[PDB]
RNA sequence: GCCGCG
């Protein structure tokens, strides 16, 4: 009882620009799906960006290199806006050697097994002396949203040498989204709606591939619903008793009130532990001695206890 | 610490202190100056009959008494003649409707009455006095970012500032210039202005990254590509929170 | 959008400035889109020229009178690409736009010259009841911060 | 002493008894709390630990 | 005074008096409902105003 | 667009002037001395003022003319600026005649009142004069304010 | 790493009466939780089957304003008590009822006719309490099931007034859906937490529980995508 | 002592 949308009419106006159109739709299905399609594209989508870069004679961010008119801080700028696609990797290296005058531009990126660069006259630093030279290592990454630099740590697990420079992660392709409804060109049917969905991107991904990654996101979320139905710690504590090395007489006597971790022994406070039967005053304080000897002292407080 | 009838083109009204300063600290005008003794003095436009000449008087606060000075928004004909017969003016710390041949003086510019800073406000004359002080007060604590960008609405002295601020580097002989590096401008200066001996170049070391006394940074980067001719007084690097020589 | 204000603070407080700034720069950034979309298709000098002549030539007896005539090609092709992210109007402090020239300048922009678009909601995706006040308002950052504070 | 100051922004998804407080200006007003808690736990024996 | 002091303010004031208005002619008039939820069903869906 | 300044504003400033100028030259006659002819103008432009302010509130009140099913009616304005006003949440009628309606007669050098008032609202421009006149108010607002 | 999202676990119902329900999940990726409640409220509100009353038939005064003959309850109030009444047909999209009743008391829906694949929920909802003292009201009314909810905006049916005068036009909501909100709050796991909390509040008319429609909403919407999910299907 | 913040 209901029409299902297809996909077709894929018009591509620019290398970026991109129209996507589904002709069956309902009465009120086109602006549901046009805004679950568009707050999917904006929000999640695979993308690739550049992560980290290493230039040969810099060191921090903030200084400058001889030749070259852009400071450090705008090469790193303008490195964030190239955009690139890779096939089956997620961690590509791409080198940049050049020497001589003018602009160095993503062209003349050493060209790789499988990195397509989408805009190859993009500018990202000028030289301007002769003898001048600009080597570089810039690491590109397969990311879903944006991600700052500063928050990553566990990239810290590793020490990393003085000049690794790290460059914020956009990871989104998706710029713009846009949709709008029509009346669709089908007369034998009552009234039937049109969805036309236009995307602005950097070029990266297919239009095609992401509305159809974000038709899957949203189903996969969706198949939630479908079926609601639903309707002591510290190792030092929990040991045997027999490590610390006790005396004879305090071998019984602890079995005798069924002390037999190191854990509930330090619970028992001074006042009645000296109640106990043939105790000792002397070797209650070995007792405390030895149990100083590994930092716990006598009497303290826990929350639960459990037969481990 | 109130607003004396004389303040009008030698002291700003808007821009002050909040709290506790308020009225006791004040900003000069765009075209105020000292006299000899010391007193502030304002320019205006001497009135030959009924025609507004070009020369320029400085008027001090007593010598302006006397004298009937026009507004700056007064229309003009192309011969200089005022286009209407009765216009407002300023006799003694007063304002009134005057005729045409009474008027003595008249408003140079629009800016007369406002300070550097309050006078890159736009749309001024549309904000309440206070709010306007505000703004005005708010604007010198605003915090250079990393990349400057331009202001889509601004007055025209955003060039000034930028300029006779001296963060930027300006030329002084300007030439052609040789070299441009991130921390360098080299310029080789043309032969028609020449110290004879020894020829010459100008040299210009940008301060990259230094702090400044509230702990922002001091950065400059060059604005001249390569081989491009320069003239004196151009702008050839800007400074913190400046987009091509202007105030951003 | 990238900021979303507060209405009420402009009646109590009279700024009209803050509107008035808000129409110029969607105006100002309406004629950037222009020049930045006859850039885009590689559209030839001439009419690149013209059109930024048109803009130039806007305002009511204005005493700026720049002519690209005497401007050669390449330099009106620089001016262009730096005009590209919007042309940087400027207004003097009591004599500045009129509301006839900016409501002019906003419709060779093609915008409305109402100065108010209608707005969709990033959540649902319903329009507002009514048309919202959009435009370009230059923003500064102060010094005073969390992380000292 | 158990004090501190920071600014104030709007919360409206408050209710009218709740407000918001960092979890980075927390861990230091509830310094003492915490390592009562730790130490009543069995985490951290000593007030060291 | 006695008077309440926790009370809507500003944009809550604006919700509640653009809410609580009646224009002569507007999408739904004269129509009946049958409760509270019928017309919040009816103003959500875009059947009336 | 939002702040509609009444379109007979010019027409009551005429007439306000054309008093102005007959009561000067009925002072040059030499039958009114000065304070008599500086209270009469303080009158004439407050009640100009008052005359003002209230037909930009008749006009902003019911600025809407919205048709029903026969003919047409007359009912509440929904403009924005008077929204904000009537509901209370934001503004009052003074601000709203700072606003539209002509700014009014003001001043504060010593407490004294001057002769000619600020004519012009926010919508349109204030002259150098005007807005110098408005910052003795303001700044002695502050002032008291302060402390 | 990327491909794979947050999913919502333990799913929680807080089951109201019978008819009243308030669904929480817990987490959702950041900006899911609007998106999902949107999208669910949109299309149960807007387009989901069911049946109510369509037509109206009350034998003698058969203007829009009548006099009613002194039952005691205008017309327009027997239209607002019958617009409510939610029913369940079966292998049927049009039937027709009748009810017929005499003496003092008051006619609550249980007192029509039963058919075999009519299944009225609400019997003892009630029309009107009888004409005054005591008579006889005889009505017979038209439910065909529909989709969504469309007002009496016009009959444009049969020719001439006969289709209006023998249904007055009265307002169908055919969704069993009463009331639907939803509400998004923050939610957290482990160091994450920026993370979205979905709670969807749902009053159903009837003839269908609230959790089996939440479901039926989650079906449609979920093959409405199967032409992009199809061949782009893990399994 | 100065400057600023509400």
């Amino acid at each position: 009882e209901f029409l299902k949308p297809r996909l077709v009419d894929i018009e591509q106006v620019s290398s970026t620009h991109a129209k996507v159109t589904l002709e069956p739709l309902e009465r009120g299905f086109g602006h549901t799906l046009g805004n679950a399609l568009r707050r999917i594209l904006l929000s999640s989508m695979p993308g690739c960006a550049v992560t980290e870069v290493e230039i040969d004679g810099v060191l921090h961010e903030y200084s400058t290199k001889e030749g070259v008119q852009e400071d450090i801080l705008e090469i790193l700028l303008n490195l964030k806006g190239l955009a690139v696609r890779v096939q089956g990797k997620d961690e590509v290296i791409l080198t940049l050697n050049k020497s001589g005058i003018g602009p160095v531009t993503a062209a003349d990126i050493t060209h790789d097994g499988d990195v397509e660069i989408v805009k190859p006259q993009h500018v990202i630093c000028h030289l301007t002396d002769e003898n001048a030279s600009i080597s570089m290592r810039i690491k590109v990454q397969r990311g879903r949203g944006y991600v700052p630099a500063s928050t990553r740590i566990h990239s810290e697990e590793d020490e990393r040498p003085i000049g690794r420079l790290l460059v914020d992660a956009c990871y989104s392709p998706v710029e713009r989204i846009a949709y709008n409804v029509e009346a669709a060109r089908v007369e034998q049917r009552t009234d039937l709606d049109k969805l036309v969905i236009e995307m602005e991107t950097n070029g990266t991904i297919d239009p095609e591939e992401a509305i159809r990654r974000a038709a899957t996101i949203l189903a996969e979320q969706l198949e939630a619903f479908v079926d609601l139905r639903d309707v002591e710690f510290d190792p030092i504590l929990l040991r045997p008793v027999d490590d610390l090395e006790l005396t004879v007489r305090s071998a019984n006597c602890l079995k005798a009130e069924a002390i037999h971790y190191i854990g509930d022994l330090v619970q028992r406070t001074e006042v009645e532990l000296l109640k106990t039967p043939n105790l000792g005053k002397k070797s209650l304080t070995e007792i405390k001695d030895v149990l100083a000897s590994r930092g716990l002292s006598l009497g303290m407080r826990l929350e639960n206890w459990p037969p481990a | 610490r109130d607003v004396h009838p004389t303040h009008y083109g030698r002291v700003c009204p808007i821009e002050t202190p909040e709290g506790p300063n308020i009225g006791l600290i004040n900003s000069l005008s765009v075209y105020a100056q000292t006299n000899e003794y010391g007193f502030l003095e304002t320019p205006y436009r001497k009135v030959t009959d009924g025609v507004v000449t070009d020369e320029i008087h400085y008027l001090s606060a007593i010598e302006e008494g006397n004298y009937v000075i026009a507004q700056a928004n007064s229309n003009l004909d192309e011969e200089g003649h005022f286009v209407e017969d009765l216009v407002t003016c300023r006799s003694k710390g007063e304002s009134s409707l005057f005729s045409r041949d009474q008027v003595d003086y008249m408003d140079v510019s629009t800016q007369q009455v406002v300070s550097v800073g309050a006078s890159l406000i736009p749309f001024l004359e549309h904000d309440d006095a206070n709010r306007a002080l505000m703004g005005a007060n708010m604007q010198r604590q605003a915090v250079p970012t990393l990349r400057a960008d331009k202001p889509l609405v601004g007055t025209g002295m955003e060039r000034a500032v930028a300029v006779d601020s001296g963060v930027t580097a300006v030329a002084k002989r300007g030439g052609v210039v040789q070299y441009v590096d991130a921390s360098r401008i080299v310029i080789k200066v043309n032969e028609d202005e020449m110290y004879p001996g020894e020829a010459g170049i100008d040299i210009y070391n940008l301060t990259k990254y230094t702090r400044s006394n509230q702990n922002t940074c001091i950065n400059q980067m060059p604005c001249v590509s390569l081989g491009e001719p320069v003239e004196r007084g151009d702008v050839l690097a800007d400074g913190p929170s400046t987009d091509l020589g202007e105030l951003a | 959008v990238d900021i979303v204000l507060n209405p009420l603070g402009v009646p109590s407080r009279m700024n009209i400035g803050q509107i008035l700034e808000t129409h110029l720069g969607m105006a100002a950034k309406g004629i950037g889109d222009k020049i930045n979309a006859m850039l885009k298709q590689q559209q030839e000098v001439a009419k690149l020229r013209e059109f930024i002549q048109r803009a130039y030539d806007l305002g009511a007896d204005v005493r700026q009178k720049v002519d690209l005539s005497t401007f050669s090609d390449e330099e009106v092709m620089r001016l262009a690409e730096n005009l590209r992210k919007g042309m940087p109007i400027a207004t003097p402090v009591f004599d500045g736009a009129k509301e006839a020239e900016i409501k002019e300048l906003l419709k060779l922009g093609d915008l409305p010259t109402s100065g108010q678009i209608r707005l969709y909601d990033g959540r649902t995706g319903e329009q507002f009841e009514r048309p919202v006040t959009v435009g370009y308002m230059y923003m500064l950052k102060l010094n005073h911060l969390v992380d000292d504070k | 002493d158990y004090s501190g100051r920071s600014v104030i922004t709007v919360g409206p998804y408050l209710r009218l008894h709740q407000c918001g407080l960092p979890k980075k200006m927390a861990l230091e007003l509830f310094k003492p709390f915490i390592y009562g808690k730790l130490e009543l736990r069995g985490l951290a024996t000593t007030i060291k630990a | 005074n006695g008077e309440p002091i926790i009370v809507p303010s500003q944009d809550v004031v604006l919700g509640l008096y653009y809410m609580t208005r009646d224009c002569v002619n507007a999408k739904g008039e004269g129509m009946v409902l049958t409760g509270p939820k019928e017309a919040e069903r009816l103003y959500r869906s875009g059947l009336a105003s | 667009d939002d702040m509609v300044i009444p379109e007979k504003k010019h027409e009551i400033i005429s007439e306000a002037e054309a008093e102005v100028a007959e009561i000067q030259e009925q002072f040059q006659s030499g039958l009114v001395t000065a304070g008599e002819r500086y209270n009469k103008v303080i009158d004439i432009w407050a009640a100009a003022n008052d005359r003002v302010s209230k037909a930009m509130m008749d006009n902003l009140q019911t600025e809407t003319v919205i048709n029903r099913d026969g003919q047409e009616e007359k009912q509440v304005s929904f403009n924005s600026i008077y929204m904000m006003a009537d509901s209370g949440a934001r503004g009052s009628a003074a601000q709203i005649r700072q606003l539209a309606g002509m700014r009014g007669l003001m001043a504060k050098p010593d407490g004294s009142i001057i002769e000619t008032p600020i004519t012009a609202n926010f919508r349109e421009g204030l002259n150098v004069l005007q807005y110098f006149i408005s910052t003795h108010g303001a700044r002695k607002g502050l002032a008291d304010t302060a402390l």
